[PDB]
């Protein structure tokens, strides 16, 4: 469960993403596919070598889907219900993979936004990613 | 543990640039902040009350070095990791009953710390290789639980 | 996050828990302490002996804290602030221990209220305890 | 692992009363219900869109009973669990790629079914004994991962 300070950090740091949204989401996914190859089995219909325009694209999609949640933070079950329906009923994504992407995002963020990736911020982003992780892997229709 | 030769060169190159003096501290430090329950294990350390507190503590920072050397230890010869950490396994498992999930968390916060210090130099291929390493080290630390 | 159905289930399974809240909370604690000995270190001051009055009484406290959680299933972070402070701020309890007690609570309920312990309800109680576990291990201040 | 001689008798008296036709199936069925993502590994199985469908699904019943079979061999080989499940391990780990946390989940769901069948007979000490067994089996199935 997020504190007020946590929502504050998440919107202040994620807000530094901006135009780079697409790039970061893309990179985070790339990091997951290379670091944790089993996660590629959720993406058979994807071209997955470096520079796939598709991974780049469904990189902006996560990043923006993520953009979704930072402002509707107080109610993601609502804002993300389509995304839950997708991840929890269709694909049945094992929660472990959410922790992997989450970790990969923290890495992408720590590599690109150093002045921003403070320990307190790090803590808040992990919770945030954990909480959107719970939303997307639960069937609550 | 099976890194490719190019992965091995890549991690060795990067480890060579690590500040074996602070990153250990930043690794342990972030663990205590990001998973605050791990502070239970360090009460003899002092003021872990605030992020700035934990972060800026000669205690958390002294200990970190130990941690880093254990990793460098592991980095050196990556074909017998079970052996090198055997004592630390007993220590953590048998003595301190540290839940092994915690070991993976620290390895991952280390990856975070490395990405922090190297930015664009911490590429996806290089991370992928450190993930094999921290995974290797974690599984060895938790072996006495086996 | 819980569904409508899940919500009514925690209510309808826990409705059958009599004034046996004491017995069951106690039995869950006893099951945790014997099955997972490391849990004992969170209670060095307690008498953890077979038949421990103190444990039976703590069973009661756990079971009534759970009661209150049922009572505000939609406002847990609100209703549970004091205990978060206790478990997350003071005690610093490793979340794995909540998985262990949750499991033992499930076994206990399975053992005593088999009629209620259907697959669908089991599913719901598990989500319910994880959610109270998340509330109890999170710093939300 | 080492159960005590006491624990050994009690698990080997409760087990002799298991309905080797329902328990397995009840455990797996519950796994697919309580943790729905496991449904992904049973595509060839059929209808699993409701709890009711799952438990009465003949494939779930049948495979579930193969599972109990595997636990049965486990209880008979408490000494080297690691080798008894060596083939099942490669199967789940290298061919199946099932995340090992899921082995722990099945194990615990199996304990729940035991509580459910045996009520008060499934005492806390009997459970404690069974938790050691399920942990052991889990760690054997995840052995080809380390
Ligand atoms: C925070 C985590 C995630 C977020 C925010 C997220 C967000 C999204 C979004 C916005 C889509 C849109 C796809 C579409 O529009 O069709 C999507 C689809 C998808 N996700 Fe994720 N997703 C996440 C995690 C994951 C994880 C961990 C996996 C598995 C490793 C996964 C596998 C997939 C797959 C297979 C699709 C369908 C792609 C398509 O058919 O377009 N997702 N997600
Ligand atoms: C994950 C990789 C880890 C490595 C490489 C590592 C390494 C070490 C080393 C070298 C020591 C020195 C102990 C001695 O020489 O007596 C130590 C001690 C210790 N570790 Fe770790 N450790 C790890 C994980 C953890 C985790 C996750 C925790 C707790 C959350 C933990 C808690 C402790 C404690 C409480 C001590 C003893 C502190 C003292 O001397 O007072 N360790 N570890
Ligand atoms: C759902 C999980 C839990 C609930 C609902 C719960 C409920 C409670 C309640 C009602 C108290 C009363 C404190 C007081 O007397 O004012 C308490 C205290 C405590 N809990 Fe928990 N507890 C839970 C889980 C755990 C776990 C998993 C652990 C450790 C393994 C733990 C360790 C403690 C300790 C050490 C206390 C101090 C009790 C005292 O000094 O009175 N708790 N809890
Ligand atoms: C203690 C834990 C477990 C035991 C003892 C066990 C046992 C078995 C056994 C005996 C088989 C038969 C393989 C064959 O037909 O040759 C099997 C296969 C299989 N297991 Fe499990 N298993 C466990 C955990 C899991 C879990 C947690 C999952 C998924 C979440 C899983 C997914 C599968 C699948 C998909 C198959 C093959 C099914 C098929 O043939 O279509 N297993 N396992």
């Amino acid at each position: 469960v997020l504190s007020p300070a946590d929502k504050t950090n998440v919107k202040a740091a994620w807000g530094k993403v901006g135009a780079h949204a697409g790039e970061y989401g893309a990179e985070a996914l790339e990091r997951m596919f290379l670091s944790f190859p089993t996660t590629k089995t959720y993406f058979p219909h994807f071209d997955l070598s470096h520079g796939s325009a598709q991974v780049k694209g469904h990189g902006k999609k996560v990043a923006d889907a993520l953009t979704n949640a930072v402002a509707h933070v107080d109610d993601m079950p609502n804002a993300l219900s389509a995304l839950s329906d997708l991840h929890a009923h269709k694909l049945r994504v094992d929660p472990v993979n959410f922790k992997l992407l989450s970790h990969c995002l923290l890495v992408t963020l720590a590599a690109h936004l150093p002045a921003e990736f403070t320990p307190a911020v790090h803590a808040s982003l992990d919770k945030f990613l954990a909480s959107v992780s719970t939303v997307l892997t639960s069937k609550y229709r | 543990v099976h890194l490719t030769p190019k992965e091995k060169s890549a991690v060795t190159a990067l480890w060579g640039k690590v500040n074996v003096d602070e990153v250990g501290g930043e690794a342990l430090g972030r663990l205590l902040v990001v998973y605050p329950w791990t502070q239970r294990f360090f009460e003899s350390f002092g003021d872990l009350s605030t992020p700035d507190a934990v972060m800026g503590n000669p205690k958390v920072k002294a200990h970190g070095k130990k941690v880093l050397g254990a990793f460098s230890d592991g980095l050196a010869h990556l074909d017998n990791l079970k052996g090198t950490f055997a004592t630390l396994s007993e220590l953590h498992c048998d003595k301190l009953h540290v839940d092994p999930e915690n070991f993976r968390l620290l390895g991952n916060v280390l990856v975070c710390v490395l990405a922090h210090h190297f930015g664009k130099e911490f590429t996806p291929p290089v991370q992928a290789a450190y993930q094999k390493v921290v995974a290797g080290v974690a599984n060895a630390l938790a072996h006495k639980y086996h």
